């Protein structure tokens, strides 16, 4: 799973 | 030293002195189980014995340790008795 | 979601997008034939479209359910030496870790159900069909899962051995003699044998698997 | 691909099995026959090498159909009271008529004769060719001729 | 599924309340058998509080009130026999009044619920308790005389059938669906016939007129048994948990769906139906200057023709609403509200 | 006529050669009226047909056939208090499903069906209806409407012959509601039939338990009124007497512990009889011969009842059997654990008699292991074997840790990066494993910490840490604060009981310091490390190597390892100076969480949460500042903005460099500070003391699927960080930072999932209690412990 | 905390 | 706004 807003992308591995 | 605390560690057949007087020669192997339970290690290879190993290991109070062995011939009687109650 | 069709038309995507690879939709496709057609001509053949696809899947419970579905309902079925090579697959497949994979961690120490399930799957494939075109392959597989079942024993009986369990390791030791005795893992774990007879003053219990040992040395 | 097994090949790498000699004076413990593996002369597609799609079965558009399938052999059964005017259909449609990266291709021969009450319009495979070059596998013939034995068919159902 | 709405009328008449006082709480929301009852031109009414009013019956006004009580939960309808008013409670107690002072005469415990309103015969009272087993009391000290024991289904209908008797015997129904006659001397049984068809088939009180014993079951058949032999003479399919009249050579009654009914005795063929009054929750229809009187929940009081049935009146009594049955006696007509308050119609 | 073809027409779906076998007049026989008339009847027994027509010519006969199936699809409506599965389920047990035959005689069977079915769940008068759709095709679909009846509502429970005890007192432990009070409605009045069955039986141990022996229920009876609206329920009860226990007698094989047995058997004289004391005797006689092997004892009560002196005597039988051993045991569910990380928390041996307080104690260490999200055991017997079983754990795997990485462009800290491993259980191997890194324009921040927690098998771990953290205030001139520092700590546990373990490592750190802005606090400690800097300027300078010996005790009793709702756990954690280090000091930390259930279900929980510590230096030293306390945020205390709560610079007016004057700047000479500055920025202090009072509360509107996943709680938070070593008597018109008084408080609803992304924490709090310059942080977010 | 003036806020690098 | 979940499928894209 992920977002992305104001030019910053964070990710988080699910399971 | 050894501070560490280390748990109760104990294996095979729990023996009693009232049990061990029970078992004399000539006694069938079902008599033998019924009377001590049945054993938790026999001679996988040939022969049919049995292995009543009594181990008590304490956190760090030494260890004991009874071996009582019970020969059976091929009939499945008891033919030799011998009981180590130290080592 | 699926349209209400007669089952031609529907049948036939359902097949091109399975014969394209794509699983997702296919599935809902097939899912559709299944549920509104139950008892058609076309079922035998989407039960096993069914298999195939939730294995490809990944969706291993839905395999497993499905085939589950097939054995029961036609147990007489011409090709059911394929669900049964099915059934061993997704066993296989479910005692498996993708990232454990990667890392090369060795799972032979973990659960050994699904290998267990995977080895009956796959040794009644080849006791009742041996001339089935995925009994080579099945044969192999129970190669594989033999191994990996002795390991995980191999695994219980050091862990004893760390202990200091001589009992333990010695009736693991010889449940390994008993039920996987032509394989490494219980070659291996016949010196843990020895060393937990000599720790019971059992000499000539240690002396006997001495002689296994240097029988075969 | 699509039609390989998933998972590695990792278990065609696995040691063979030998049994442990037996020393003289002594035996080893009786083996239980629950994980024994029987010994399987025969030799196969093995690995990745296995065609793992479904195989192919038999459908029709025609309702009643009693369609079976051995071999080479293809069969088209259908109830009717006369079987002398699905000749004409069957072979009309035959005259008018991507899972693998490269195809097969092959003709067919026809036949037609009644038993009983049913009708058989069986179907029979000739030959089959692959990148050039011919193919007698026998999972390719079943599939093929199932394939061919549904287009005949879905054409004599109009 | 919704109740039918009050029909339109031009009334032949005007009635109106000779008198209305209220007893106290009344029975509320709370199933019950206690309707008043008159006799020696006074009449005597009670609440499921315990309290009980002995009120004259042309200006109604008490003579004398006491209170029987926790709450005694008087179910057991008013009945007057005698010199004694005899009331009949959930806690298993039928109390015994003296009539003129209001005293308890006697006062014994019974085997289960006193539900069913006490029955006066041949120097015995006749209670029907809730755990099936019937109960006779003797007049003068109350002590249990003999006791007959009915089958009781895992599921019945609230209220029990208060007997009646005819020639030295009693008529009673169970909650089981059968019709059971016993004798008075020490209770042994005399005949037993199934009346009904997980379902309910509760009984009322059964009626005998001329040798020929009538009786009604919930969701099964109106029925005329002979009282000798209990063989069944004719049955018709209605069912109804309220009293029914029989008067002359024509039975009314009201059903299980609040239909008012016309029937003959000879063969229960129908005469009319009313069905304004669908859905609509009766109590047991009462004969009254030759027109039938029914009560409903909301409080109003119908009036029916008995020629014809149709309607000759209808009239705003109270608010509470009508549950238990109205009584008519000496010219005096008697309803009592769930509210307690007693009325008088003229 | 004769038989020899049948030509059916119209026959949709079932064989034509069927069709034709199926009749008993097969081909080959001679065919009358009455022979077709039976032949219609019989394709009429199939129950696929509901038309058969047949026309005869000699030999010859033709059929014309109308087919019944199939059911298109089954839908439900006017239900609004149950789901349409159960419906579904008892069409299907009806015999009626999809794609079979719609049969118009049973539509009446549905009806009575699902009157049925709200006959048993106490809505008898509900009324229902069935709508079928006519398809042009041959399959038709359904559609089920039904008004649901209202449901019949409990009028009155009674009990009869009831003396001793009031009534509404015995109704008060019933489950069945006789009236719900409107002033705190928390429930409904409704009848069911286990409901009513555990009523009984609460009711006949209420009577058992205080005294009556010879209490009995004579009869009930449950009754509803003609309106179906209303249902009465009553129970008869014949109560009896109390009963003094006079004595118990304990026989049989007793197995060698018949003075345990006997202290466990012990009665006070006068005590009155009861049920629950018997019942508690007897498995404590179980449970007591369970731990010495004997797993499967025949305990039995035998009371006998002395009316003549209203006295029961208890007699007991206890037959142990025989003594039960191990045979093997067993882990199921452990797909990325190694079976040796389930295997060393175990305290009962394979291949060694059993104790059932060794399974259990097996089980608790797994529950506070933290891997699993159940655990499971069974102890079955081995079959074949009459002393002999096999120990069976079961377990759920939980998502332990989390992964994260990030990445930004052209933000506040320009190009960012950022990464974090945390993991609990690595890859199933039992090793705590946590990565930590950031790179932006002001931080360079990497941190490696891996922890073995069975270095050796007696449960003594090793673990170590990495980190490296470089500061740069700002990206050039490089005249801004800097702070960078590094170092390595390495860590040896073991455990000195089932509890109690006890940590002793060392540590070493590197921190480098240049141009920091004058400040009270931090030139009081560089004072006190005797060096001089000036005031007047931001150049300045310093750096020390530390060495410290680590230690650490933990007490963990706690029910579980994610979600407790039993027990505490308190860790202290500390560190002392190593002699030849650049700073001198010591610090101590103290942390305490204690679980209190309320409910024996264990969902209701109170929770306090206590968290303390000081350091100081030694040897006329101070702790140094980057060792500072601090407290606000998610950890100490929710509601304030994270590491803001204690002391405050108190700045000096010095010429601050990298001045620009269209920014804000700290007290600046140039800009024109002449005196001392107070501030709101955080600095921290060397004592703190927070605590928490947690009420955890289930969860309202998730399933019992995922309630095991989802926390809910109402939280009031305190906390005070301070300085000890400030001295108001110089600084007096200035706040005094040493005065621990000043605690904080908050209040507010605190929400934590075990998301598949890892822990997530949701806390919206209200700071009632708050100072000035304390900053608020009302909604705040966390991921991770 | 580290004072970042050209950004005007704080930056907490301790932990 | 942006949101990448299980096969990458996007949701937002600012709306």
């Amino acid at each position: 799973f992920g977002t992305i807003h104001k030019r910053r992308f964070r990710y988080w591995f699910c399971g | 030293e050894r501070v560490v605390y280390r748990p109760d560690i104990n294996q095979g057949n729990y023996l009693t002195a009232n049990d061990v007087s029970k078992i004399r020669v000539g006694m069938t192997q079902q008599q033998v189980a019924y009377a001590l339970g049945t054993p938790l290690m026999s001679d996988p290879f040939g022969t049919n014995t049995w292995f009543y190993v009594f181990r008590q290991q304490p956190g760090h109070e030494g260890v004991t340790q009874q071996t009582l062995t019970l020969t059976f011939n091929s009939s499945g009687v008891l033919t030799n008795i011998d009981n180590k109650p130290a080592l | 979601e699926v349209p209400d069709n007669p089952p031609n038309e529907i049948y036939a995507t359902a097949q091109q997008k399975l014969q394209d690879g794509n699983w997702r939709q296919a599935i809902t496709q097939l899912e559709a034939l299944d549920n509104r057609y139950p008892f058609g001509p076309y079922s035998q053949q989407v039960q096993l479209d069914l298999i195939y696809a939730y294995y490809k899947n990944a969706d291993l419970p839905l395999a497993q359910a499905a085939i589950d579905r097939f054995i029961r309902l036609n147990p007489t079925h011409p090709n059911i030496d394929y669900v049964m090579y099915m059934r061993g697959l997704t066993n296989m497949a479910l005692d498996d870790s993708a990232l454990q994979g990667f890392f090369g961690v060795d799972r032979s120490d973990r659960d050994p159900q699904h290998a267990r399930a995977a080895f009956s799957d796959f040794s009644k494939l080849v006791r009742g069909y041996p001339n089935s075109q995925y009994t080579t392959d099945a044969t192999k597989r129970l190669v594989f899962l033999k191994d990996r079942l002795a390991k995980y024993e191999y695994s219980v009986a050091e862990y004893y051995t760390e202990r200091g369990a001589w009992v333990a390791v010695v009736n693991r030791v010889e449940g390994m003699l008993r039920d996987y005795p032509d394989t490494q893992a219980t070659r291996d774990a016949l010196p843990l044998m020895e060393n937990a007879y000599r720790q019971m003053q059992m000499n000539a219990q240690a002396e006997k698997v001495a002689k296994i040992i240097a029988a075969n040395s | 691909y699509k039609r390989q097994v998933s998972g590695d090949e990792a278990y065609l790498e696995a040691a063979p099995l030998a049994e442990l000699h037996a020393p003289a004076g002594m035996i080893l413990p009786v083996t239980s026959g629950d994980y024994a593996i029987p010994v399987t002369n025969g030799s196969g597609a093995v690995g990745k090498a296995l065609d793992i799609r479904p195989p192919a079965q038999p459908l029709a558009l025609v309702s009643g159909a009693r369609t079976q399938f051995t071999g080479d052999t293809a069969s088209l059964l259908v109830e009717n009271g006369r079987g002398n005017t699905l000749w004409p259909q069957v072979v009309s449609v035959l005259q008018a008529k991507l899972d693998e990266d490269e195809q097969y291709r092959g003709r067919y021969q026809i036949s037609v004769k009644p038993q009983g009450y049913q009708q058989a319009v069986t179907v029979k495979l000739l030959n089959l060719e692959q990148a050039g070059k011919p193919v007698a596998d026998a999972a390719s013939m079943q599939r093929y001729s199932t394939e061919m034995m549904n287009v005949i068919s879905a054409g004599l159902d109009k | 599924v919704k109740m039918s709405p009050l029909p339109t009328v031009e009334n032949q008449f005007t009635p109106t309340t000779a008198w209305s006082t209220s007893v106290g709480s009344g029975i509320g929301n709370f199933y019950s058998n206690l309707h008043p009852a008159l006799a020696d031109n006074v009449v005597y009414a009670a609440d499921r509080a315990g309290l009980v009013k002995a009120l004259n019956a042309d200006d109604g006004k008490e003579i004398w009130s006491v209170s029987l009580a926790e709450p005694a939960l008087l179910s057991g309808g008013v009945t007057v026999s005698g010199g004694h008013v005899y009331i009949g409670s959930e806690k298993a107690q039928v109390y015994a009044l003296n009539t003129s002072d209001g005293t308890v005469a006697w006062q014994t415990k019974v085997a289960g619920e006193a539900l069913s309103r006490p029955v006066v015969s041949d120097g015995l009272v006749l209670i029907h308790t809730s755990n099936g087993q019937l109960q006779a009391l003797n007049e003068a000290d109350g002590a249990v005389k003999w006791t007959v024991n009915l089958d009781m289904p895992s599921l019945s209908l609230r209220g029990e059938s208060a007997p009646t008797t005819a020639f030295g015997a009693a008529v009673v129904g169970g909650d089981n669906g059968r019709v059971s006659a016993v004798l008075m001397e020490q209770g042994q049984m005399i005949w037993q016939q199934r009346i009904s068809q997980r379902l309910s088939d509760v009984d009322t009180t059964p009626v005998v007129v001329n040798g020929v014993v009538f009786a009604l079951a919930y969701n099964g058949n109106l029925t005329a048994l002979d009282l000798r032999s209990g063989q069944i003479m004719w049955k018709r399919e209605l069912g109804s948990v309220n009293d029914f009249i029989v008067d002359g050579n024509r039975i009314y009654l009201v059903d299980q769906n609040d239909r008012v009914m016309a029937l003959t005795i000879d063969g229960g063929v129908t005469l009319w139906t009313q069905s304004d009054l669908l859905h609509r929750l009766l109590t047991s229809p009462v004969l009254y200057n030759g027109n039938l009187v029914v009560g409903d929940s909301e409080g109003y009081l119908h009036w029916i023709n008995v020629e014809d049935g149709r309607f000759v009146a209808q009239q705003k009594v109270d608010s509470s609403g009508f549950q238990t049955e109205p009584v008519a006696a000496d010219g005096k007509l008697l309803i009592q509200a769930k509210d307690g308050t007693v009325y008088s119609i003229t | 006529f004769v038989v020899k073809d049948i030509h059916f027409e119209g026959l949709q779906r079932v064989a034509v050669g069927a069709a034709l076998l199926s009749m008993p007049v097969r081909t080959g026989d001679t065919v009358n009226d009455e022979d077709i008339s039976n032949t219609i009847r019989a394709l009429f027994a199939t129950g696929n047909f509901e038309d058969v027509r047949v026309l005869r010519d000699g030999d010859t006969l033709l059929v014309q056939v109308k087919e019944r199936p199939t059911i298109a699809s089954i839908t439900f409506s006017g239900n609004k208090s149950v789901k349409d599965d159960m419906l579904k389920q008892n069409l299907e047990a009806s015999g009626v499903r999809v794609g079979e035959s719609l049969d118009r005689t049973t539509i009446a069977d549905i009806e009575k069906g699902l009157e049925d079915f709200y006959y048993s769940v106490g809505k008898y008068s509900a009324s229902v209806k069935a709508v079928v759709t006519p398809l042009p095709r041959n399959r038709v679909d359904l559609k089920l409407v039904f008004q649901e009846g209202v449901s019949a509502e409990i009028q009155q429970i009674n009990i009869v012959g009831n003396h001793a005890f009031t009534t509404d007192e015995l109704i008060s432990h019933f489950q069945l509601r006789d009236e719900v009070p409107w002033w705190n409605v928390v429930g409904d009045r409704k009848y069911q039939k286990q409901k009513l069955a555990g009523d009984l039986e609460t009711l006949r141990s209420y009577y058992l338990d205080r005294g009556y022996a010879r209490f009995n229920i004579d009869s009930t009876q449950v009754s509803l009124t003609p309106d179906k609206k209303g249902i009465y329920v009553t129970v008869n009860i014949t109560e009896g007497d109390q009963y003094k226990l006079s004595g118990v007698e304990v026989s049989g094989n007793l197995a060698g512990h018949s003075a345990e047995i006997e202290q466990l058997t012990k009665i006070e004289p006068g005590e009155l009889y009861n049920g629950t004391k018997v019942t508690k005797m007897e498995d404590d006689i179980k449970k007591l011969l369970g731990r010495y092997g004997y797993a499967y004892p025949r305990v039995q009560s035998m009371p006998e009842i002395n009316d003549a002196d209203k006295t029961v005597k208890l007699r007991v039988n206890v037959d142990a059997g025989n003594r039960f051993y191990v045979r093997k045991i067993r882990f199921e569910g452990n797909d990325t654990s190694k079976d040796a990380v389930l295997r060393r928390e175990m305290r009962q041996m394979e291949g060694a008699w059993l104790g059932s307080d060794l399974v259990d104690q097996g089980k608790e260490r797994l529950n506070r292991l933290g891997f699993f999200e159940t655990v499971d055991t069974d102890t079955q017997r081995v079959p074949g074997s009459p002393d002999q079983v096999d120990v069976v754990y079961k377990v759920k795997e939980r998502n332990t840790g989390s992964f994260n990485f990030g990445i930004g462009y052209g933000t506040e800290s320009g190009v960012s990066f950022q990464a974090g491993v945390q993991q609990d259980n690595w890859l199933g191997t039992g090793y705590a494993v946590g990565i930590n890194g950031t790179k932006n324009d002001y931080q360079t921040y990497a941190e490696l910490s891996v922890t073995n927690p069975y270095f050796t098998v007696d449960g003594v771990s090793l673990g170590g840490r990495l980190f490296y953290n470089d500061f740069q205030a700002d990206d050039a001139d490089l005249s801004d604060y800097t702070n960078k520092s590094y170092g390595t700590d390495v860590t040896l546990g073991f455990p000195i009981n089932e509890y109690n373990s006890l940590r002793a490592g060392l540590g070493y750190v590197h921190n480098s310091l240049s141009n920091m802005q004058p400040q009270v606090a931090m030139w009081r400690y560089l004072y006190s490390m005797g060096e001089h800097p000036s005031t007047s300027d931001q150049d300045n300078s310093f750096k020390t190597d530390d060495f410290t010996f680590n230690y650490g005790w933990t007490y963990n009793k706690l029910d579980r390892g994610y979600f407790p709702t039993d027990g505490s756990r308190v860790n202290l954690t500390g560190k002392v100076t190593i002699p030849g280090s650049d700073n001198e000091y010591y610090k101590v930390t103290l942390d305490t969480a204690t679980y209190v259930p309320i409910d024996d279900d264990h969902k209701w929980v109170v929770l306090g949460r206590t968290r303390w510590g000081y350091g100081d230096g030694l040897g006329g030293k101070e702790m140094p500042f980057y060792e500072n306390f601090y407290a606000g945020g998610s950890s100490t205390v929710r509601g304030f903005q994270s590491n803001t709560i204690g002391p405050k610079a108190v700045y000096f007016p010095h010429q601050a460099s990298n001045y620009d004057p269209d920014y804000d700047y700290e007290c600046a000479t140039q800009d024109g500070a002449k005196d001392l500055c107070k501030s709101d920025d955080a600095v921290g202090g060397n004592a703190m003391a927070v605590a928490s009072l947690e009420f955890i509360t289930p969860t309202p509107f998730i399933s019992d699927k995922y309630a095991n996943s989802v926390r809910t709680s109402f939280f009031w938070d305190m906390g005070t960080v301070w300085d000890t070593n400030w001295d108001s008597s110089q600084y007096s018109g200035y706040p005094d930072y040493s005065d621990p008084s000043n605690i904080r408080m908050s209040a507010g609803i605190a929400l934590q999932w075990m998301s598949p992304l890892g822990p997530l924490v949701f806390s919206y709090a209200q700071p009632f209690k708050k100072y000035d310059g304390d900053k608020a942080e009302q909604f705040q977010f966390n991921i991770g412990k």
